[PDB]
């Protein structure tokens, strides 16, 4: 087999990090003083990947510059990394389509995102995938990696929770869905018809967002050009099983760690896990990205101390604290469960609880910081309290004597930030008639072409298997009722004549094409008689209505004479002077 | 055994010079991919087996089936290629984007039921446009057959608005249908004097694994020719060519030049290719650029076709209000085409060129569709617009190209 390859999408095509991601890509955000790209590159290198492709679109220049100075771009790195940039990328589907276009891969590559923290060794999963592919002759197209977990774990965010129904004896994924906002899950019966021997429903799987894929995956992505996410591919493939089977299998790990950073909740959870050595050997003191700045020593209660930290007198580090190089801590401080970047300056009598400080953060004396994030070079003035879930972006200062609420997100960009930040704190046939009327109303507003309008009317008639005589009656009734809608409550004949003018002229080709036979003309006249009788308030203008049919050639001159000759109550209405005058005028004008 | 030669100037549709395939006839019916048995009984089962690979677009590719009609120790009178794709929506979208496709139709109606499939077939036949309906409900009682015929006549009475006046009624029915087709099918006017133009719908790599350096054949493309006649040895060019974006800029397309080293139909074809069939023009192209279905979507020109490479197209459209002929029992907003949402991927289908395009902007009369790959069709042609509602691409509307972005790389 050829050397193992990997496609590393270095751009999340979704903005879950405004306003933080407005000046720094999510891929370059420091988790434990080390960027996420470094973690995922180390994971790829440690598992045997020998060739990696990074596809970065948003702020690709910064990612390129950071990568070129990294360890993996050295000539001595066994994991060769290729950097491909393009502004046209919009989704992971675009990346896979480009991979298939340039034919980057040859067989059984790795699909991971650029923010995946893991220590998983995929040797067993890769061997199982290859053996299954060899035995089934190119049926299994993907092998997704999952981690055994519990629904109550902090890593199990509500957004990315997933329930999967699988075949327990072959590890084949039969159904896959997300549980965001759902209090009750549903599974189609088509799962049980094939693998009736064994079916399991698993909710204890954490999605590591790692997949072992085949070039057939890229081929399917470029076949269905509308695919944008891996979930779209999985769903569309699992629903289209009768043809192009192309089944998907899975692998479950129990003693290994893997999770992707999608939001601040996942960021905090993964940072806490990394500090507490849950991703061994990817520990802060391991210095897996060899550099002079990120060296530190591990002590009791998971205390990581860098060079020249210079802790003050009386300050207490409780547990799970990482201190960067060049940091300065005051006196009588209390830092716990916090990560502090290099070069930070901390005042006296401060309290830090589950907080994260990036490079250059300066904190004045007496501050109280709990469960908040402080980006690069953020500053806090004297006696400021930050309630949980607070975010301070880069170059942000907070004035003295203020207690930011429990959701404060402030940056130098006014719109995206919830508060602009600065050196201060504050400041049966019935449906057919309705459809015909709806189409006619929509067509008139949008000025629909006669040929297009005729096709739509014909399509509806053929769909409902409507008859020819019924269609003529329905068309006349719908058109006549539509002219009545022009006047709200006039109940006059003048309004009916005004409305029937534009309707007859604009829709003349449609009526003429539909009403051509003599029998249809007789049916149309009968429908007009019912319409005139049902609208006797507007029926005084029936003479104009009769003239309109002759003028538009929908009803012939003999048709009007035949309708007038045939009679009763309707004949008395047709015996009026206005009706008689129209017949005499039409006969004389014709000849 | 035929005796095709290489001496012809002005051939005809019914001329015996080709005698392989000159007229393409569609086949849309309620068989639901069951028309294969009828086609085999009319044409042949194993007639088409010359190049196989891993199928990619099973339900989005139009398939042909060559067949020669013989009459009166029999002599071949006419040859027609039967086209039948899975799903009438794709065929309807392809046919109603210009002309020179599916000159004839055969409505495979059923005498057992009158389900919504017949209505959809009738709507597709009306939208696409000489039809010839036929009922395959064999093994029925005489009274049952008469009742089915009466029901079919009642349906055809309404269907005759556009074209609903055919007549047809195991191999005896096939023979009767063949005789009726031979008697009724008219010769369509095809411009043989124009420059040849071929649209690729199937690509192959004939070089088997572990082959020697001597028997190394490659570049065996395929597809259909609309206007013109292709002659072996001519210098042909691919309008799309090879598209690369590694230059850190806009997409650059370099056309590929080759020579027609062969021309193969289902049987052994001559050095000249005629329109109205599936002719595989095997050129001198490297198999690496033409692997299994890796060249589909390119137009193989001859004299440098004027159609430039288009990246984005401004198309004025008339979106259809509802699904054409689809009125289910529920119809809970399923048969209702919504407005053109921004950043939505739609299947632009210009003639037989199936490509993908996302909507970038629109103001109430015209959208600006950015295509997933460049195309070379025209500057004012009619481009259909489709979109899937549930795992099935379906027609949504029409379009007329008004402007575009041109790419002209050397």
């Amino acid at each position: 087999p050829p050397p193992l390859q990997a496609v590393l999408v270095a751009d999340s095509f979704d903005r879950r990090f405004f306003p933080i991601s407005k000046d720094q890509p999510r891929v370059l955000l420091p988790l434990a003083n080390v960027a996420l790209i470094d973690y995922t590159l180390e994971f790829l290198t440690a598992t045997g990947v020998q060739e990696t492709f990074v596809f970065c679109c948003w702020k690709a220049a910064q990612i390129k510059e950071h990568l070129l100075k990294s360890k993996w771009c050295r000539p001595t790195s066994l994991n060769v990394v290729r950097i491909i940039t393009s502004e046209l990328y919009r989704s992971l589907g675009d990346v896979l389509r480009d991979v298939d276009a340039k034919a980057l891969v040859r067989s059984d590559f790795l699909l991971v995102y650029g923010d995946v923290i893991s220590n998983i060794n995929i040797t067993r999963a890769l061997e199982e995938h290859r053996l299954r592919r060899k035995l089934e002759k190119n049926v299994s197209v993907m092998t997704m990696i999952f981690k055994e977990s519990s629904p109550s774990h902090p890593t199990r965010c509500h957004e990315d929770n997933v329930v999967v129904a699988v075949d327990s004896t072959t590890n084949r994924v039969l159904h896959f869905q997300k549980t965001q906002g759902l209090r009750r899950f549903a599974f189609p019966l088509s799962l049980f018809q094939g693998s009736s021997d064994g079916v399991e429903v698993r909710y204890d799987l954490l999605d590591c967002h790692i997949s072992i894929c085949s070039p057939q995956v890229a081929q399917l992505f470029t076949d269905n050009f509308d695919y944008q996410t891996r979930d779209d591919f999985v769903r569309g493939l699992l629903v289209n099983e009768e043809i192009l089977g192309n089944q998907i299998h899975m692998h479950v790990t129990a003693k290994e760690y893997g999770a992707r950073v999608s939001n601040l909740h996942m960021y905090s959870a993964v940072c806490a896990d990394v500090i507490r050595r849950w991703v061994y050997p990817l520990t802060p003191e391991a210095n897996f990205t060899d550099s002079t700045t990120q060296s530190c020593t591990h002590s009791r209660h998971n205390i990581y101390r860098g060079p020249e930290v210079s802790l003050g007198h009386g300050s207490i580090l409780e547990e799970n604290v990482l201190l960067g190089s060049g940091t300065v801590i005051g006196s009588n401080c209390f830092i716990t469960n916090s990560v502090i970047g290099p070069g930070c300056h901390i005042g006296d009598n401060v309290v830090l609880d589950q907080t994260y400080l990036w490079q250059g953060v300066r904190v004045a004396a007496g501050a109280q910081i709990h469960q908040s994030l402080l980006c690069d070079n953020a500053e806090v003035k004297e006696r400021v309290t930050l309630k949980p879930r607070s975010v301070l972006t880069s170059q942000v200062v907070v004035g003295p004597n203020i207690t930011l609420p429990e959701g404060s997100v402030i940056s130098l960009h006014p719109p995206d930030a919830e508060e602009d930040e600065d050196d201060g704190e504050f400041s049966d046939i019935k449906v057919f008639q309705n459809e015909v009327l709806g189409t006619l109303q929509r067509g008139k507003e949008e000025n629909i072409s006669c040929d297009n309008l005729v096709l739509e009317i014909n399509s509806l008639k053929y769909a409902y298997n409507i008859s020819l005589k019924e269609v003529m009656q329905v068309l006349s009734h719908v058109v006549l009722e539509f002219p009545l809608q022009q006047m709200d409550s006039p109940l006059d004949s003048s309004r009916y004549c005004a409305l029937l003018l534009p309707l007859l002229k604009a829709w003349s080709p449609v009526f003429r094409n539909y009403i051509k036979r003599a029998a249809d003309h007789l049916e149309a006249l009968a429908a007009i008689e019912d319409f005139f009788l049902e609208h006797e308030a507007l029926g005084i203008s029936m003479a104009k209505v009769l003239m309109a049919f002759y003028q538009l050639e929908i009803l012939a001159e003999e048709t009007i004479l035949s309708w007038f000759s045939q009679r009763d109550k309707g004949q008395q209405l047709r015996k009026n002077q206005q009706l008689q005058r129209f017949i005499q005028w039409l006969k004389e004008a014709e000849e | 055994l035929t005796t095709l030669d290489v001496t012809k100037l002005t051939p005809l549709s019914h001329e015996v010079i080709s005698r392989q395939a000159t007229i393409n006839i569609g086949t849309i019916g309620h068989v639901a991919h069951g028309k294969s048995t009828v086609v085999k009984a009319i044409s042949g089962v194993h007639t088409v087996r010359f190049k196989n690979e891993l199928e990619r677009n099973i339900t989005i590719k139009l398939g042909y089936a060559n067949a020669k009609i013989y009459k009166l120790n029999f002599k071949l009178v006419r040859h027609v290629s039967f086209v039948d794709c899975p799903g009438h929506d794709i065929l309807m979208a392809t046919m109603l984007n210009g002309a020179a496709v599916m000159d004839a139709a055969l409505l495979l109606i059923a005498g057992n039921e009158s389900c919504p499939q017949p209505q959809t077939s009738e709507h597709l036949a009306a939208i696409e446009i000489h039809i010839l309906i036929l009922q395959n409900k064999i093994d029925l009682v005489k009274e049952s057959q008469a009742k089915e015929q009466y029901e079919q006549i009642l349906a055809f009475v309404q269907g005759t608005v556009a074209e609903g006046a055919p007549i047809i009624p195991l191999k005896y029915n096939i023979e009767v249908v063949c005789e009726y087709i031979v008697k009724k099918i008219p010769v369509p006017p095809r411009d043989f004097t124009s420059e040849p133009r071929l649209i690729v719908i199937r690509s192959f790599d004939v070089n088997k694994p572990g082959c020697e350096v001597d028997d190394l054949k490659g570049g065996v493309a395929g597809g259909s020719i609309l206007k013109g006649v292709l002659k072996v040895g001519q210098e042909i060019e691919v309008r799309p060519g090879i598209v690369s974006k590694d230059s850190e800029g806009k997409l650059m397309c370099k056309p590929i030049f080759s020579k027609i080293v062969s021309l193969f139909a289902e049987h052994n074809d001559l050095q000249y290719a005629a329109p109205g069939g599936l002719i595989g023009v095997g050129t001198k192209i490297d198999p690496t650029l033409c692997r299994a279905d890796r060249m589909v979507g390119q137009v193989l020109g001859a004299v440098g076709a004027l159609p430039e490479i288009f990246t984005e197209l401004e198309i004025s459209y008339f979106l259809l209000r509802r699904l054409l002929g689809v009125r289910t029992e529920g119809d809970k907003k399923a048969a209702k085409v919504q407005k053109l949402s921004k950043n939505e991927v739609l299947m632009v289908n210009i003639g037989s060129l199936s490509t993908g395009g996302r909507v970038s902007a629109v103001k109430a009369d015209l959208g600006k569709i950015v295509l997933t790959n460049p195309v070379c069709t025209e500057v004012g042609e009619k481009i259909a617009l489709s979109r899937r509602v549930e795992k099935h691409w379906r027609l949504i509307g029409w379009g007329q190209i008004r402007r575009g972005v041109t790419i002209k790389p050397t």
